[PDB]
């Protein structure tokens, strides 16, 4: 059985670097090609290249070369993906995938978020209290989308069990 | 010339 | 450009033949573009199905069978069952680079949506149960990372 676990979930403020790890076996390693691939919600899924993992040489597709990097951890069968001088664009989730040819075995993805580029020297002319009240607000929602996803995952466990069970 | 990748 | 295009939605109903399409803006595909069909199910569960054009990966069900037909490549599925209600993806490779199609979006008619699970061994079934949790909380993570991100205008507001 093969599987690709990759590393969790990542926040970061543009011009930061992120580095995403992609953890492979029930396989030897370095006979086969991993790609990495870009996915936004609604947007068409984006290759973003490939390592050869016996020669360690990388092939980028054109929009990621300036900034997206691949490396290997041999000895540890793991490939990283190295995202620098972040975007508040490059917010979207990233997978590895083993060739080959193309896109065979899938990690289960890692969501890079990437805090605003945008101006808001405004928010420093406002008092303590004022910037709190609107931190305090942005609590129900947070709180409210946990709720739903802790009863989705009670909505996919209980299939599970029943079907250890019958 | 065939696929480049590594398979 | 080269832009791979692929039917928006398809539905059938089980044990049926069902047939995706995947067309080339550059013209007919052929084996040189290494076809690869990928299966997409809830929360970003990813499965290579075929890769150079007609061959199966080790351990797809053979019911999933790739070739090429009218200029397009293609994926059979040949006696649908509920469990491959997915979004199907098709990736062209193009001399230099992979392209994915916009994927189609299978529909299966009737059935239940975890019937497919009774028919598993125990051992699956108990990973599948173990790898929930751990999910569910990665998921949580992300929303929290997501507020995070949301907030972070004004807390650098509180600090300077």
């Amino acid at each position: 059985q093969i599987q690709l676990v990759q590393s969790g979930p990542e926040v970061q403020k543009p011009g930061e670097t992120v580095r995403i790890s992609c953890k492979a076996s029930g396989y030897t390693f370095t006979t086969a090609g991993m790609q990495w691939v870009q996915k936004m919600p609604g947007k068409s899924l984006k290759w973003i290249g490939w390592i050869n993992t016996r020669s360690g040489v990388p092939k980028y597709a054109e929009d990621f070369k300036g900034r997206f990097a691949f490396s290997l951890e041999t000895s540890a069968s793991i490939a990283y993906l190295h995202i620098n001088n972040l975007k508040n664009e490059d917010t979207a989730t990233y997978f590895c995938a083993r060739e080959g040819p193309g896109f065979v075995y899938w990690g289960q993805g890692t969501l890079v978020t990437v805090s605003s580029g945008s101006d808001y020297e405004f928010l420093k002319s406002w008092t303590v209290e004022d910037l709190q009240k609107r931190l305090l607000a942005l609590d129900p929602m947070m709180e409210q989308e946990i709720e739903e996803i802790r009863q989705k995952c009670q909505s996919k466990r209980q299939p599970i069990l029943d079907a250890i069970e019958a | 010339r065939g696929y480049p990748g590594q398979v | 450009q080269t832009v791979v295009t692929q039917e928006s939605a398809l539905t059938t109903s089980p044990g049926e033949t069902v047939t995706l399409t995947c067309r080339s803006s550059t013209g007919a595909v052929t084996t040189s573009n290494y076809a690869n069909w990928v299966q997409e199910k809830p929360d970003h569960l990813f499965t290579g199905l075929i890769v150079g054009t007609n061959n199966r990966v080790p351990g797809v069900p053979p019911r999933f069978s790739g070739s090429l037909i009218e200029d397009k490549a293609a994926l059979t599925i040949t006696g649908a069952q509920t469990e491959d209600e997915a979004i199907y993806f098709c990736a062209l490779w193009y001399s230099n680079h992979w392209v994915f199609g916009g994927g189609t979006k299978l529909t299966v008619l009737g059935g239940s949506d975890y019937e497919f699970l009774k028919s598993w061994t125990v051992e699956d079934l108990q990973k599948r149960l173990l790898a929930l949790d751990p999910m569910c909380e990665q998921e949580i993570e992300e929303i929290r990372q997501k507020y995070q991100s949301k907030r972070q205008p004004i807390l650098d507001a509180i600090e300077a």
